[PDB]
RNA sequence: GGGCGUGUGGCGUAGUCGAGCGCGCUCCCUUGCAUGGGAGAGGUCUCCGGUUCGAUUCCGGACUCGUCCGCCA
RNA sequence: CAGUCAAGCGUUCAUAGCGACAUUGCUUUUUGAUUCUUCGAUGUCGGCUCUUCCUAUCAUACCGAAGCAGAAUUCGGUAAGCGUUGGAUUGUUCACCCACUAAUAGGGAACGUGAGCUGGGUUUAGACCGUCGUGAGACAGGUUAGUUUUACCCUACUGAUGAAUGUUACCGCAAUAGUAAUUGAACUUAGUACGAGAGGAACAGUUCAUUCGGAUAAUUGGUUUUUGCGGCUGUCUGAUCA
RNA sequence: UCUUAAGGUAGCCAAAUGCCUCGUCAUCUAAUUAGUGACGCGCAUGAAUGGAUUAACGAGAUUCCCACUGUCCCUAUCUAC
RNA sequence: UGAACAGCCUCUAGUUGAUAGAAUAAUGUAGAUAAGGGAAGUCGGCAAAAUAGAUCCGUAACUUCGGGAUAAGGAUUGGC
């Protein structure tokens, strides 16, 4: 399933949510339908944490997540950090990042094995990503889009990239990430695919205005069947 | 002809006339409505405005974007020594309104309350209530006939109380005396409570408690004669205006051939008695206690007084009320704090408030330190310290 | 609460005190007062202003 | 703001009246935006409609590309440079006035934002938070 | 703003309730200082309703254009 | 500006909404008509500022009707409590566009308001052009430059004292007068009711905001004769210190 | 061809000269009865009543742009008299 | 000091005259400063602000060839 969901009318689910294999994060100011989608589809096996990052309802663009670790900005308060430490399982590691770009979901596009980052990140932050997430890192842009997290949706099975992407960039990124990539649109043609939707190994959640060919492209590239 | 562009009226017509108040202590024009089921308690209290500070607290509003997050708010401090009960009075109700019929005083009156009955205290024989205390020290003869008179009549019982001005850093020495309504029990229970509490002190926590919405009645800060531009907020006339520009241009039409009362004009600004409602109590502090300024999260033993004292006031060695926001009147002014005239739910009047940190830095400048121990620890040793 | 440090002088910043300034290169500065804020806007070096923590650390005064 | 608001906004001190020129932060080829209107502003005699951070305005491109000039379009203020207070009581400000171009529904005409944006704007507009590099 | 009149082919123009000519150019024929001749195409008669049997034509409304008269001390 | 009658329009159907031919009124925010008052002078356009009043109600409150399924809209009632904006051009009133908004309603008060302002226009004397005239000169034709005086009196209004009520002091009562709050968005209800679909509400609840008002100065910003501290120029006190 | 002494030539223009008129087209602006460039059956332009052009100059009149600012949003504070 | 019988301070000389005292309300007259915006004000940028000396670099259209021109636009300045 690519599950049709709105955040109070918003068809961008990746902005307000962060979904990994092991956990899920949702914003505190959410509707009953928005919570019920993650509660029904994810089930009781996977914890869902209602969280606020840096005083903001936006959490997907603020944080970058992995099954092994979670990265939070510097502006995240101690109460939010302690609540995430209690609510999250003991396996994941939560570490604050002290870096100027500070919006880790926009900066970092990552999965379990390999990650794409903004080219201009600091070397200490790159080593921190490689340490906490245990993930090999490449500094690359998707056809000149420096915000790889906003302009790519990535999982273990496959990836969706920006629609206006050069084909040469598509095989280059596909060989670099060792996963097949498809250029496509989400939410009735919105270009920002990573902000448009969240995905993991068995679930994808998207906006209600995402059309049926777009949803078919999602389930084909992410192998959710 | 008609006014070319509509605009709202400058100023509020219900606060007229903008004259000086009759006294420096504002009158309580209305008390909370009585019901004869609760125990006998006062409806108000007297204190002295000391100054303002900031706190940090965790906001609890289920639905706000700042839910479960720290906010910093401005509070004002009212120094409240325990008030002294001297006297009760009863009011019968006539077709021309309420009317007092008797007043029964306490026996021993202190000097600070009997200074209220004098304009030249230093040259006096101090003969005040001397024949009244001579009416006392019999068995009961001239006393409980007036008390049973208040029981037999007098549908409203009010208590004469006076502050303890000598416990404050003020240099006044002459206490303030006021009437406070009792709002519990029958008439006999009210006057029995008053008779038992003659010459006795009543503390502020007996009448107020935390997270209570109260009203502040006080006379505002005076400003003297003021022009119309700041007194009423009218628009300044343009720069090339002959004969001045802090004025109102048209003060009325040809007809009616008089200046109307509703036209904004120059005069006295400030020193008006005001009643400001719905102020939440954050802390009822005890003066017989160190760590007044400490919370459960801060936990450093510091009193509520800032570094260098409150500016123009001094120390807070007595009990105090920390109340949210701004109240009318300036520092060192008598202020009457009153219970609310109605029950407010509002999901804001019912919020339980627990403070996290109280500011005790100096208000006489950009204070960097909360305690002298913290200042000494940060700056190390100096030349004056050996 | 959190007590922040002055970006110019190293003084301790209590909540609701001073100002914050986000520069165009996305760097955050925090000023405890208008004095240190104005010295920052006047582009003075805090290594040469005699009452700052960075000056006293450089000059070994009380260290 | 008005239609495309995702939630409400606390009152920010107004810093950009009508006639203000702010930098154009996105990559749409426009250099500055000239504010002619503020969405949701009230009516008072002689009072200029002023904008704050996170507000949606009507603006014209005074300097930039000729297919963007000489027409009115909606814009969103992302940097204010007039100091305002938050409910945690910090007074903060950027060093320039800056906004991005959008449609009336709020999605950006451009694709990337240079420089910081305010969290009071990023929370209120998700597309701005999507294309934003750093949110403070 | 109001009044009065006006609206035809690509262009100009004739119309009593029963759309013609000229100009542009389609073709053919026919000629230095480049003509002429013969068959062509070309309209929702500004539009919408009613009358009639049928309105360019009569009437009503709308659009459009062109004229004339209009604010203050 | 409002009625009465109703031939017709409205698929059908006079009156949901309109309404010809006729006819009865109201108003003095149009322009006329008249010449009553003022020529030993009532300062004459427009704008700015400010108060109050009227309702023939643009919005907001509660309702009735529909050619009211919902959404949007139209007609009407009680209603003047409350609001009715920012600009480009023009001296303008008016107009016309841009834009926001719940809405950008109409008017009066000596065509409100010049000892309140301004002086762009008009409306002196300088000057230019066009037309007219032989000429001096003329032109609600165009253009440019052109002194805006006085309040200290009475009343009114805003504030401030105060004799006399045996004296003085404290605490009060309340006749009368005034009065104040206003409007919107988002989430949810709910893609629900309704509908064939396109579309698409409302009540209760929550969080904010606009306009207004009354205070206040903990914080932030402004202000500096704290001439408080430091720096700097020129000169003077022989230099130094000051 | 009539009439007249002869019929406005070269130039110029909604110009300080154009009633209609806020003329029409373009440009300038988000929007322009303003400005500029064109057009000309010009109420009523025009040749020492001087026509057209023109560098430099102007306490002359007008429009736009940059800088600048309490002119303004929206007012606040200080000094002397 | 400085280009300078500019402005500012001083020497010789000459005055110390202009009803005064006490407070520091409004509105004035004169002098000033203002966050963010930058003519949205107004008939109209009225008024105010901004620029400013000197050295070096650089300087357009047009022109009656003389100018425009300090065009515009940049950099520097103390003490030892
Ligand atoms: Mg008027
Ligand atoms: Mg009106
Ligand atoms: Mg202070
Ligand atoms: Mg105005």
């Amino acid at each position: 399933m690519a599950t049709r969901t709105q955040f109070e009318n918003s068809n961008e689910i990746g902005v307000f949510s962060k979904l990994t294999n092991t956990y899920c994060l949702v914003a505190v100011g959410g509707s009953e339908n928005f919570y019920s989608a993650f509660e029904a589809e994810l089930g009781d096996a996977i914890p869902i944490v209602h969280t606020t990052i840096a005083g903001t309802r936006i959490i997907g663009r603020m944080t970058a997540g992995n099954r092994r670790g979670l990265l939070v900005p510097t502006q995240t308060t101690d109460q939010e950090l302690q609540h995430l430490r209690n609510s999250l399982p003991d396996s994941v590691k939560i570490q604050r990042v002290e870096e100027r770009l500070s919006a880790l979901g926009n900066v970092i596009c990552c999965n379990d094995y390999v990650a794409l980052v903004h080219p201009d990140i600091d070397r200490e932050t790159e080593e921190l990503i490689s340490d906490v997430l245990g993930v090999e890192v490449f500094r690359q842009t998707i056809s000149g889009n420096i915000l790889v997290g906003s302009y790519c949706s990535l999982s273990n099975q496959g990836g969706l990239v920006h629609p206006q992407t050069s084909v040469q960039d598509q095989e280059e990124l596909s060989s670099l990430l060792q996963v097949p990539l498809v250029a496509g649109t989400v939410n009735r043609g919105s270009s920002v695919v990573g902000a448009g939707m969240v995905v993991n190994d068995y679930l994808a959640v998207t906006g209600l205005d995402t059309t049926a060919p777009e949803l078919s492209v999602i389930e084909s590239i992410f192998r959710l069947q | 002809s008609h006014r070319k562009y509509e605009a709202p009226r400058h100023g509020h017509l219900g606060f007229l006339p903008r004259k000086r108040a009759a006294s420096i202590r504002a009158r309580v024009k209305a008390f909370p409505k009585d019901d004869r089921s609760k125990p006998v308690a006062l409806t108000s209290f007297l204190g002295y405005k000391a100054g303002m500070t900031t706190i940090v607290r965790d906001l609890d509003r289920p639905g706000s974007k700042f839910h479960k997050r720290e906010v910093v708010e401005a509070v004002t401090v009212v120094d409240t020594p325990p008030v002294v009960v001297v006297g009760v009075v009863g009011y019968v109700e006539t077709p021309r309104g309420l009317r007092s019929l008797t007043t029964v005083w306490a026996e021993h009156l202190s000097d600070e309350v009997k200074r209220r009955f004098y304009k030249n205290w230093y040259k006096s024989k101090k003969k005040a209530f001397t024949k009244y205390s001579a009416k006392y020290a019999q068995d009961g003869a001239g006393i409980e006939r007036e008390l049973a008179r208040i029981k037999k009549y007098a549908s409203v019982v009010r208590v004469l109380v006076h502050t303890q001005i000598r416990k404050t850093p003020l240099a006044q020495k002459k206490a303030h005396l006021a009437e406070i309504q009792l709002n519990g029990g029958s008439i006999s229970e009210k006057v029995d409570w008053a008779r038992e509490h003659f010459e006795k002190t009543v503390a502020v926590d007996s009448v107020f408690e935390q997270n209570e919405m109260i009203d502040a009645i006080a006379v505002t800060k005076g400003h003297g004669f003021e022009g119309v531009t700041h007194r009423w907020g009218t628009k300044k006339l343009p720069r090339k205006t002959h004969r001045g520009l802090r004025k109102v241009a048209c003060i009325g039409a040809w007809h009616p051939a008089h200046v109307m009362w509703s036209v904004a004009r120059a005069g006295q600004r400030g020193y008006h008695s005001r009643t400001s409602i719905n102020h939440k109590i954050y802390r009822v502090g005890k003066g017989d206690d160190e760590a007044n300024g400490a919370t459960s999260f801060d936990r450093t033993k510091k009193t509520i007084t800032p570094m260098g004292g409150f500016v123009h006031y001094g120390e807070i060695k007595n009990d105090f009320i920390m109340v949210k926001g701004c109240i009318p009147g300036n520092r060192k002014r008598i202020v009457t704090l009153r219970k609310s005239l109605y029950t407010n739910t509002s999901r804001k009047a019912l919020e339980e408030v627990s403070l996290k940190w109280i500011d005790t830095a100096s208000k006489f400048g950009k204070g960097r330190f909360q305690t002298p121990a913290e200042k000494h620890a940060f700056m190390g040793t100096l030349k004056k310290d050996l | 609460m959190k007590v922040e440090i002055d970006s110019f002088s190293g003084a301790k910043i209590y909540p609701g005190r001073g100002t914050l300034f986000v520069r165009g290169d996305s760097k955050i500065f925090r000023f405890q007062n208008s004095k240190s804020a104005s010295l920052f806007k006047q582009r003075k070096n805090p290594r040469r202003i005699a009452w700052t923590v960075l000056f006293r650390k450089h000059h070994k005064k009380g260290i | 703001s008005g239609n495309g608001a995702q939630g409400t906004k606390f009152r920010i001190s107004l810093g950009l009246p009508v006639g203000a020129i702010m930098n154009c932060a996105d990559n749409s080829g426009a250099r500055n935006l000239y504010i002619i209107a503020v969405k949701g502003s009230g009516s008072r005699l002689n009072r200029l409609p002023a904008a704050s951070l996170g507000d949606m305005v009507m603006a014209t491109v005074k300097k930039g590309k000729p297919e963007l000039r000489k027409k009115v379009m909606p814009a969103i203020v992302v940097r204010q440079a007039k100091s305002w207070r938050r409910r945690d009581g910090v007074f903060l400000y950027f060093e320039d006035n800056a906004g991005v171009i959008a449609n009336p529904k709020g999605e950006m005409k451009g694709s990337a934002i240079t420089g910081p944006v305010g969290k009071e704007c990023a929370d209120l507009w998700p597309r701005v938070a999507s294309n934003s590099g750093v949110v403070v």
